[PDB]
């Protein structure tokens, strides 16, 4: 069979940028600046060890995103940022300020009625 | 302020709102196209095979016109149904949150935002309801050395509510969400077992309210 | 799937007969793709709640509880806990066949080894800060005086475990022991995810096998119709086959639609149990599991995620006269 | 590949992320046929003696080579149609 798995145009918005980097989807490199990734071939973006957050998702942790001219990149994505908590038999830390957030949270409720 | 600031450019946040009014009108076009389709039938007006040919072929093809639209409906239909219940969980959600959220308070974690949660107010949008969740979130901390039990005499002294801490000298019993030091008494303290039990008791006194108020 | 290339393999001649059936080929696209999207916001949902990675400490004192269980080990090279690891043996050619015709299986946006440093993390913060990491920056309180509070949480006043503690160690860690046998010795535990899988790798065999069907078609084969059979004719023949491939994929197509709509519901589920019983502690009734409920500890598995609720359930009961 | 996306988008401007336009296929560079006498056509259509259809005569033919031209360019045939595969086709199908 072909390689087939699919085309993917990998974009910033045409508002920032009119370049582009192509993913061939489960494919080898062969039959097409190129790398090879676990979700396919990938071109004209070029890989980046800075592990960044998640920006336009890819496949199997590998994540794009356009800044640094320019050229579109391609990463493992870092899962959030790393913490390790300071942690004690007795140590305890407890809030003394506080904030009062207001966090918008937006559903559907209902459809455009049709006949 | 900050939320109108956000809806002021964000069109995104009513992605769910926009997505759902979209994908309607996205199948209701595919819909329509679909009257533009031959079906393999020789053309996709109606009168136009009829007045071509004569009726007992027109029989024949307007199957093929009738086959392909009347599929095309059923493709519509059942999408519809099945969209419909994917808004019919997301209503049921929103009863659940209207209901529990905002005519209650939630104990509930995460389910009305992250956060400890005081109100929420909703506000109507096209075809949703959009919440405005008020939570609390702490925000400084201190590192206190704390200890889980205090002896006196040899009783043990747990807190009702909260924890004994202290800075490094004085123990402090404080409630958890908050940083509010108070002097260690037995209306802070209830009395359990003794000193040998417990792992991470301390020693200390606990000052007693009723002791001085004697001494006159 | 390729709806084009599925139903007309490697043929203008079907390929152009295709284009009278409009929107069909694409719309099944695009009806595929919601679901594809989906997958991986359920994903999303679930797993990562939390702001930050957090991570165990170097040293474990957790007051008797053993951990080494549950938490990732260090010594594999993908790190996940020991449990998990019986977890992904249990659970499982269909690796290209399908890939033939273009049915295609594109890879989960998260890989199984970062959904084992969030289930770290969800499982890192729990233990060392409590409930609080949820509902902000994570505080670290001893793990034993945590204890005490989801006690208060269930009633039992907290002079209990400072006086029990020992005990309750041994009780959590001899029914953690049990849980990999559990999942050791017995494969039908899992059978819910193995379902899933199962129906999965199902419809799409069967999905193949409708390929070879007739239809009322003189010859399954597209190819060796276009060949033999005249143009003229073999049109005709053709849209049988069209008519049925075409409708044989709206078939597997709103099957899909309907179960993803089951697996979309099972994974608010678990974001609900994951927000609700992880990351906090739950006053709802046998929502957890059995029993007044504790703490829960989450593990991945694969395409799904399972929960250790650390119950307790009170035992000897004394007969007394009440007022 | 680009332009592509804007097709499939529908719109001018195509927003921020990633968008499935088109499958590549490699295209075969060339065709193998690989086939492993002759036919008693002369033998057979300019046959003498035919017998009646109470008694039909059935001759088994294999392991020779098809002269399907001369069939459709015999032209004297009154009634000569193939059921499923059509006839000019079937000169390099085979049997
Ligand atoms: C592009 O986006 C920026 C914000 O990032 C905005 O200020 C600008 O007006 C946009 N331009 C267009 C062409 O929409
Ligand atoms: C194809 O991909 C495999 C795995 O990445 C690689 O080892 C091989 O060299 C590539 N090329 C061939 C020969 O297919
Ligand atoms: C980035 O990772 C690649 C992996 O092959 C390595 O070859 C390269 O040297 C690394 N670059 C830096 C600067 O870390
Ligand atoms: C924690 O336990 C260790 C080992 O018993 C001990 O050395 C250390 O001082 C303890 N820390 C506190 C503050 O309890
Ligand atoms: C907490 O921080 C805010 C920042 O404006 C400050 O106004 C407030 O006084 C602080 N907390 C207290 C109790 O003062
Ligand atoms: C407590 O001490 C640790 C030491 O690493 C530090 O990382 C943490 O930020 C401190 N927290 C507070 C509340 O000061
Ligand atoms: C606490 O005080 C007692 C005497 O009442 C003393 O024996 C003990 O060493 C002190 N420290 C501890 C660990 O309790
Ligand atoms: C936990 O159990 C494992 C079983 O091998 C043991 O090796 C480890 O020492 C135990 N840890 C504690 C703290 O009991
Ligand atoms: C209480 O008494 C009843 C009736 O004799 C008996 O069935 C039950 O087991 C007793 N329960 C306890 C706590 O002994």
């Amino acid at each position: 069979p072909c390689s087939f798995g699919g085309v993917s145009v990998i974009t910033p918005g045409t508002n920032t940028s009119n370049q582009v980097a192509v993913l061939y989807q489960d494919v080898n490199c062969t039959e097409v600046n190129v790398f090879q990734t676990r979700a396919g071939c990938l071109i004209g973006a070029e890989h980046v060890n800075n592990s960044y957050e998640c920006d336009i998702p890819i496949g199997a942790g590998i994540c794009a995103s356009y800044q640094t001219s320019q050229s579109i990149i391609a990463y493992t994505m870092s899962l959030g940022a790393e913490n390790s908590v300071a942690y004690s038999n007795n140590s305890i830390a407890i809030p003394t300020n506080f904030t009062i957030s207001v966090t918008t949270e937006i559903l559907p409720v209902s459809m455009t009625k049709t006949s | 302020g900050k939320i109108q600031d956000s809806l002021s450019s964000t069109a995104s946040a009513l992605g769910k709102l926009q997505d759902v009014v979209n994908q309607n009108a996205q199948a209701l076009n595919t819909l329509v196209k679909q009257l533009s389709s031959n079906f393999g039938a020789i053309s996709s007006v109606l009168n136009d095979i009829l007045s071509r040919l004569d009726k007992v072929e027109a029989e024949v093809q307007i199957d093929r016109l009738i086959t392909g639209r009347l599929q095309s409906l059923q493709t519509y239909v059942t999408q519809q149904l099945i969209r419909a219940a994917e808004i019919r969980a997301s209503a049921n959600l929103a009863a659940t949150k209207m209901s529990e959220c905002v005519l209650g308070q939630s104990k509930r974690v995460d389910f009305c935002g992250k956060g400890y949660h005081l109100m929420s107010f909703p506000q109507s949008a096209p075809h949703g309801v959009v919440f405005l969740h008020v939570t609390y979130v702490p925000a400084q901390e201190k590192n206190f050395t704390t200890a889980p039990a205090i002896c006196h005499d040899g009783k043990a002294h747990f807190p009702r509510e909260g924890v004994f801490v202290s800075n490094g000298t004085h123990w402090f019993v404080t409630q958890r969400n908050f940083y509010e030091p108070q002097i260690i008494t037995t209306d802070n303290t209830f009395v359990s077992g003794n000193c040998d039990v417990v792992i991470g008791i301390v020693n200390n006194t606990v000052y007693d309210p009723l002791q001085p108020e004697l001494d006159s | 799937v390729d709806c084009t290339m599925y139903i007309c393999g490697d043929s203008t001649e079907c390929s152009n007969l295709l284009l009278q059936y409009g929107s069909f080929c694409t719309q099944l696209n695009r009806a595929l793709t919601g679901i594809a999207v989906e997958q991986d916001k359920n994903t999303q949902e679930v797993f990562a709640q939390v702001k930050q990675i957090y991570k165990t400490p170097p040293i474990k004192d957790f007051g008797g509880f053993n951990f080494s269980q549950i938490l990732p080990d260090p010594s594999k090279p993908s790190k996940r806990s020991f449990i998990e690891d019986l977890l992904f043996n249990k659970v499982t050619d269909l690796i290209c066949a399908q890939k033939f015709n273009g049915l295609t299986v594109l890879p989960p946006l998260l890989t199984d080894e970062m959904i084992a440093q969030y289930t770290s993390a969800l499982l890192a913060g729990t233990i060392t800060s409590g409930w609080t990491f949820g509902a902000g920056a994570a505080l670290q309180i001893p793990f034993a005086m945590q204890m005490a509070y989801r006690f208060n949480g269930i009633g039992v006043t907290q002079n209990v475990l400072y006086e029990n503690q020992k005990l309750i160690a041994n009780q959590f860690n001899s029914a953690i022991g049990k849980i990999q046998d559990s999942l050791s010795s017995t494969a039908s535990a899992l059978g819910k995810l193995q379902d899933v899988v199962n129906q999965n790798a199902q419809a799409l065999n069967t999905l193949v096998k409708q390929l070879s069907s007739n239809f009322g078609a003189i010859s399954s084969v597209l190819n060796d119709i276009l060949s033999r059979l005249d143009k003229v004719e073999a049109e005709v023949q053709i849209d049988r086959l069209i008519t049925g491939r075409l409708q044989s994929l709206q078939t597997y197509v709103t099957q899909q639609l309907i179960r993803a709509a089951e697996i979309r519901a099972s994974a608010n589920l678990a974001a609900t149990k994951m927000s609700e019983c992880v990351l906090g502690q739950s006053k709802r009734v046998d929502f957890c599991g059995k029993g007044y409920h504790l703490m829960s500890f989450p593990q991945s598995a694969p395409h799904g995620v399972v929960f250790l609720h650390v119950t307790y359930v009170p035992a000897q009961e004394k007969n007394f006269t009440t007022a | 590949p680009l332009s592509e996306t804007k097709c499939t988008l529908k719109s001018f401007t195509v927003e921020k992320g990633i968008y499935q336009t088109s499958n590549f296929r490699v295209q075969p560079t060339e065709s193998i046929v690989r086939f492993p006498n002759l036919c008693p056509f002369g033998e057979v259509f300019n046959a003498t003696r035919f017998a009646s259809v109470y008694a039909w005569n059935r001759k088994r033919i294999s392991n020779c080579v098809a002269d399907y031209s001369v069939l459709y360019n015999s032209a004297s045939f009154s009634t000569f149609k193939c059921y499923g595969v059509s006839p000019t086709k079937l000169n390099d199908l085979c049997f």
